[PDB]
C-alpha cells in the first residue's frame, strides 16, 4: 500500500489536514491507511474515514446523476443521435463510484466489522456497510442489483436490531442509521410506507428521550431529527 | 431527492 | 497518452460533459487528449482547455494556501512542535500544483503556442503561459523564483504588445490578459503603483470603447472590466 | 485576495 511507510499518527494527522484543505481523496487515502495498520479505529477516527470517503463518494453520484440524466434524455423520442460517449463517460464514473464503494465494503471486511465489538463501532461500521451497498444499488440495472438491495437490507436491519438494544433513541449513530434506512425503503426498496413509518416512529422516540440530555447533546440530537422532519416533510 | 445523514456523527 | 484511441471529437464532447458534471480532471485529461491530438483548437475548445485547468489548479491553489498558513502558523514563537507531518502534507501539494502546471506549459510550448497565428488565439495562449508561470510564482522560493517571476513577465508582455496592436480595448480576451498582468505585478513583482496604473488604464480606454459594441459584446466586456473596477477598489 | 480573470472568455 502506498501508505504502509507512514506511521499511523502521521495518517490520521494528515487525515485532518487534508480535510480542512478540502481534499477529500487525500483525506480517504491517509484513512485508508490508517485502517490497513490493523489496530483498530477510536470514535474520531471513524468518523474522519466516514467523512472522507462520504465526500469522496458524493461527488461521484453528484456526477453520475447528472451524465445519467443527460443519457436518459439521450434515449426520449425525436432526440438527435450523438453516439456512445454519453454511456461511455457515463460507464466510467460509474465504474470509479463501484470501485470507490467496492474500497469502502473492503476495509470494512478486512477486518474492522470483524473487530468491532461495542455498540457504537459496531453499529457505525454496519450502517457504513449498508450506506455502501445503497450507493451501489443507486447505480445497478443488472442481475445482482436484488442481491445488492439485499445485502443493504441486511446490513441496515443488524444495525438496527443492535442500536435498539444497546443506545438510547437519542443517539446520533442510532438516529443517522435510521434516517438512512428510511431513505433506503423510500428510494431503493420501493417501500415508502415504511420509510414513512420508520421516520415517524424514529423521531418520536428521539423526542421523548431529549429530555434525559445536556444542552450540547441536545443539540446533536435534534440536528438529525429535523432531518427526519424534513424527509417526512417532502413525503407527505 | 431525500436528506440522508451526516458523515460525523457521536 | 491514455487518450491516444479516442476521436478528436469523442474527447471534446466529453470535456463538455465532464464540465456538466464538474469532473475538471477528467475535463483536463480529455482536453490534453485532444491538445495531444496536434491539431489547432478553435475559439471554444481553447476555452474549455482553460476551464479545465483553471478549476483543476484551483482546487490545488486553495488547499496550498489553507496548508501554507497552517505550516506559517506552526512557525511562530510559542508554537508546540508536531513534527514533519505539515510541511511534507504542503509539500506533496505544492508537488502536484507544479505538475499541473508544468503539464499546462508543454502543452503550450508543445506546439500550441507556435502554431497560432491569429491574435485572438496567440493572446489567449500567451495569457495562459503567464498565468501557469503566474501561479509556480505563488509558491516559489528558491533559486530560481527570479526566473519564474520573469517568465511570466515576459509571456504576459508579450500578450500584451500583440492585443494592443490587434484588438480592441473591449475585448474580454486583452481585458483578462490586462487583469491578470495587473494581479501579476500587485501580487507577484511587489508592484502595486504598476498594477493600478495598468488597471485604470485598462478600465478607461475600454470605457471609451464600449458605444462600439452590440448588447451581446457590451454584457461580456463589463463582466471583466467590473473586475478591475473590484480590484481598484481593494488596492485604493 | 484580488479577483483574476474568468477562465472562459471570448
Ligand atoms: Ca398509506
Ligand atoms: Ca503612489
Ligand atoms: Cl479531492
Ligand atoms: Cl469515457
Ligand atoms: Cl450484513
Ligand atoms: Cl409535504
Ligand atoms: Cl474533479
Ligand atoms: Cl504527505
Ligand atoms: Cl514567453
Ligand atoms: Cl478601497
Ligand atoms: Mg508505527
Ligand atoms: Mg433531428
Ligand atoms: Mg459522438
Ligand atoms: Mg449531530
Ligand atoms: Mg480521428
Ligand atoms: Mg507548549
Ligand atoms: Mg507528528
Ligand atoms: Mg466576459
Amino acid at each position: 500500500g502506498a501508505m504502509g511507510s507512514m506511521e499511523r499518527a502521521s495518517l490520521i494527522q494528515k487525515a485532518k489536514l487534508a480535510e480542512q484543505a478540502e481534499r477529500y481523496e487525500d483525506m480517504a487515502a491517509f484513512m485508508k491507511g490508517a485502517v490497513e495498520k490493523g489496530e483498530e479505529l477510536s470514535c474520531e477516527e471513524r468518523n474522519l474515514l466516514s467523512v472522507a470517503y462520504k465526500n469522496v463518494v458524493g461527488g461521484q453520484r453528484a456526477a453520475w446523476r447528472v451524465l445519467s440524466s443527460i443519457e436518459q434524455k439521450s434515449n426520449e423520442e425525436g432526440s438527435e443521435e450523438k453516439g456512445p460517449e454519453v454511456r461511455e463517460y457515463r460507464e466510467k464514473v460509474e465504474t470509479e463510484l463501484q470501485g470507490v464503494c467496492d474500497t469502502v465494503l473492503g476495509l470494512l471486511d478486512s477486518h474492522l466489522i470483524k473487530e468491532a465489538g461495542d455498540a457504537e463501532s459496531r453499529v457505525f461500521y454496519l450502517k457504513m456497510k449498508g450506506d455502501y451497498y445503497r450507493y451501489l444499488a443507486e447505480v445497478a440495472t443488472g442481475d445482482d442489483k436484488k442481491r445488492i438491495i439485499d445485502s443493504a437490507r441486511s446490513a441496515y436491519q443488524e444495525a438496527m436490531d443492535i442500536s435498539k438494544k444497546e443506545m438510547p433513541p437519542t443517539n446520533p449513530i442510532r438516529l443517522g442509521l435510521a434516517l438512512n434506512f428510511s431513505v433506503f425503503h423510500y428510494e431503493i426498496a420501493n417501500s415508502p410506507e415504511e420509510a414513512i413509518s420508520l421516520a415517524k416512529t424514529t423521531f418520536d422516540e428521539a423526542m421523548a428521550d431529549l429530555h434525559t440530555l445536556s444542552e450540547d447533546s441536545y443539540k446533536d440530537s435534534t440536528l438529525i431529527m429535523q432531518l427526519l422532519r424534513d424527509n417526512l416533510t417532502l413525503w407527505t | 431527492r431525500a436528506h440522508s445523514s451526516p458523515a460525523s456523527l457521536q
